[PDB]
């Protein structure tokens, strides 16, 4: 026999999920773990340095990571980074530089996205000044840096345009950026305010459908941001909670909270009991269907303390992530099915993702 | 008040999560790490930058600033993880967020540990 | 024949410490690591270097020497870390000792999994 | 109303230190020391040391050495193999020392990194694979060069009787001596007779240490030993740890760091498991015999509490052992080690720790 390198991916892309470890407890050497969620298979893994963050592009074949390098890691100068990795042979190809602010922090999704049509790749950077980045893939260049942004937070991609993405600002509104073909802004606008920052927080996860945005608030409302057209339409407040559900004192909690089913308008969402001040990352006690048409809850069931989810709209998969264990959920109807979990898929992740299949 | 100078506490008061001024920590308590409440462990770096909440004091019945400043510059300490989150805001109201790394303008941003320091009444 | 491809054996049974061709690993098995016995998972580089080992196989009453390759250039797999011994000698026997990074020679140190290569009897 | 502040210096006094070195095996990457106080378990402090760090205290006690590999992208980029010099009050960082990019990675053993009597070189093993000792000038932070004569050879035991020299443990069973001249350079060198069959009765690499002797026990439980009180090593053994008992029962050492010589006693505490056999080298500590070495006769014998690395305190009297996560404390003034307390959770993955060096000289 002879050992040999050079293989790509065991199962196919289709199969594939990554779970973000950041692997807190010795944070410089966290990594995404490629699973088989058909399976619980372990297929292969890629290495993030300190504090990596990771998407998958659009057109599945690519791994982007964004990740801090030093010269000596705890001293030396600063390198920040988005790599491009091959998806299938999980080998590094490409360096892209950022200048030194890329945002380091927990993996919600929206702090590392993607435009639309992929050709972008869309960062948030943190100095403690906020902006967003631009990255021009093809050319593996920084290119633009959305100074607009300052005060905002999080990337939502809107995924009726090609190049379009809004941000979560400090008046409680969305600013909306066009970009041109160039990676440069083309157009903004900036929404009517949405919700309270003060009184009525919202969660910065989406539940994104193709042309509207829903979010939900520490005291569990719903709020809503439909970009139909070029000017984003704001609305909301109505409540995840009926009277019984008040009694309770029923919130939302979590990071990656939410997740919408676009075919058939039904929102997940982590929810647990005796919501006051301080819980809003509480690990789930359930997870509640909420159909947006009616805005009314359909179904709960367990949420096995989770933290994340994801959703898979082709083959209506569900992924819930609990710090270490993922569970696969089948969402083909309104109460989801459990169909199995995958035990120590990671140390410390709160974001799991699929392998893209929609092109 | 004896509650707001825990140098004079007994260290198991302080190196627990639930010390009345740890009530936004995202990190691992520096008064665990070799240092103290208000002093990073050898060879640490304050951050010059931090997240804020505010704090409710049952020992005295008031409310205090705190200021969150991690120590930076060597790898993650380990002990005495907490996550509490009382006002703790999301990244919109960008210094009442603990999800980031207040490291993160350091010479060096790698995070160590973090403490809570009291500025004053509320 | 069986009890030497271990490609066509049970998962299960060969992602084990215990697996015969196993005996002086010491390192995480790339077999579930995305790899299998003899092949890198992705994106890591075989060592061209190795620890030996004399392996007793249970099917057919044989010894085999084993070649401890590991792959390298990813960091720790962290799944099925084994610490087995049989015929292990220290480093005054080098390429019988198993407390030594195998990846020390690649291009990029960091070791990821160690493989169990069948050399022959 | 308060101030964040650094610069701070260890809390607890020198003598109270001790290191625990974490390789952290699942994050090999993130290696670090961690700092001690013995007397209380109270953590002090910690030394960061990338990939797969080695750690030794400086014979005077005033700094830390860390030997490590960083590249410029961790699983990419040029290679850096360094020495760094650390200040042991302030843990904080002062001197990079360039190495050729072939310093050993691998387990924490003690005769992998370690230094001259007189403090002024460092002398640590190195494996490309073809091994050699590298030589370091602190003062200087330079790397002289490498010991070639030592090829075949493996792990550095310092002479403590002199200044600059040390022995290795070699391919054909005996001992090369190597002695220094005052810029590092080999000034002269020796071969011992052979001291052990390496086919039939290996030993373990960690000696049981005295002033101008060594012992070694083997993976059968015999005895060898090196004794350097004249110009040319003369060696001894076997003889033999077991009693008929002990033998009935298949007593035998195993562990890491498994060994340590009272020197003022000359009591050799050895960590033990019955039921041995081919493959059970490494196995944690089913007890601790201890050995009189003039007597060769055990003077007792003790649970091992799974313990598999030790270190011997001449100077308070003390035996330190690790199971890998915890550190026992021993107080060994008399035949009978008696265990004092146990640290919880000093590493995640540690087969090493060393007291901060009082005294010595
Ligand atoms: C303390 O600074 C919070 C934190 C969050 C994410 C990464 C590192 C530190
Ligand atoms: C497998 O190469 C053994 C090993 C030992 C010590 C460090 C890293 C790997």
């Amino acid at each position: 026999e002879v050992l040999t390198g050079g293989h790509s991916v065991s199962a196919p892309q289709e199969n594939r999920i990554y779970v973000m470890d950041s692997v807190f407890m010795h944070l410089t050497e966290s990594r995404v773990h490629v699973y088989d969620y058909t399976n619980g298979k372990f297929l292969g893994m890629v290495p993030t340095a300190f504090n990596g963050h990771v998407q998958v592009s659009n057109d599945g074949k690519k791994i982007y990571t964004m990740t801090t390098y030093h010269e000596r890691i705890t001293r030396g100068k600063r390198s920040d980074v988005v790599e491009v990795w091959d998806a299938d042979k999980l080998t590094f190809e490409k360096e892209i530089s950022l200048p030194p602010k890329r945002v380091q922090g927990l993996n919600y999704d929206g702090l590392f996205r993607q435009t639309t049509d992929g050709k972008f790749i869309v960062l948030q950077n943190a100095s403690p000044a906020t902006s967003i980045g631009i990255v021009d893939v093809a050319k593996g260049d920084y290119v633009e840096d959305v100074t607009a942004a300052a005060g905002c937070w999080s990337v939502i991609p809107q995924p009726n345009r090609p190049r379009s993405f809004m941000t979560i600002c400090g008046d409680g509104g969305l600013l909306t950026i066009n970009l041109g073909e160039d990676g440069k802004v083309a157009s903004q606008s900036r929404s009517k305010q949405m919700f309270s920052v003060k009184d009525d927080p919202i969660f910065i996860a989406p539940a994104l459908d193709k042309d509207k945005a829903h979010f939900v608030s520490y005291y569990g409302n719903v709020y809503s941001a439909d970009f139909s057209g070029d000017e984003v339409k704001v609305d909301g407040p109505w409540s995840l909670l009926n009277d019984e559900d008040k009694a309770k004192n029923w919130v939302p909690g979590g990071y990656n909270l939410v997740g919408l089913h676009r075919a058939s308008g039904r929102m997940y969402v982590f929810m647990h009991p005796d919501g006051k001040e301080g819980t809003h990352k509480f690990p789930a006690a359930e997870i509640w269907v909420m159909d947006t048409k009616t805005k009314q809850r359909v179904a709960r069931i367990p949420g096995r303390d989770a933290l994340s989810m994801t959703i898979d709209q082709q083959r209506n998969l569900m992924l819930t992530l609990d710090g270490g264990n993922v569970n696969v959920y089948d969402i083909s109807q309104p109460e989801p099915k459990l169909l199995r979990t995958i035990e120590g898929a990671a140390e410390a992740s709160l974001q799991v993702q699929f392998h893209p299949v929609g092109g | 008040h004896i509650s707001l100078n825990p140098d004079l506490a007994n260290e198991d008061e302080v190196n627990s999560c639930d010390y009345w001024r740890h009530c936004a920590v995202d990190g691992f308590l520096c008064s665990c790490c070799g240092g103290t409440t208000t002093t990073c462990p050898p060879g640490s770096t304050p951050s010059p930058i931090s997240w804020i909440g505010t704090c409710h004091n049952p020992h005295d019945g008031k409310d205090y600033l705190i200021s969150y400043h991690d120590c930076c510059g060597k790898t993650a300490c380990g002990r005495c993880q907490c996550n509490t989150q009382t006002r703790e805001r999301p990244g919109y109201e960008f210094f009442l967020h603990n999800d980031v790394n207040w490291c993160m303008a350091n010479e060096n941003s790698t995070f160590h540990c973090t403490t809570s320091v009291l500025v004053g009444l509320a």
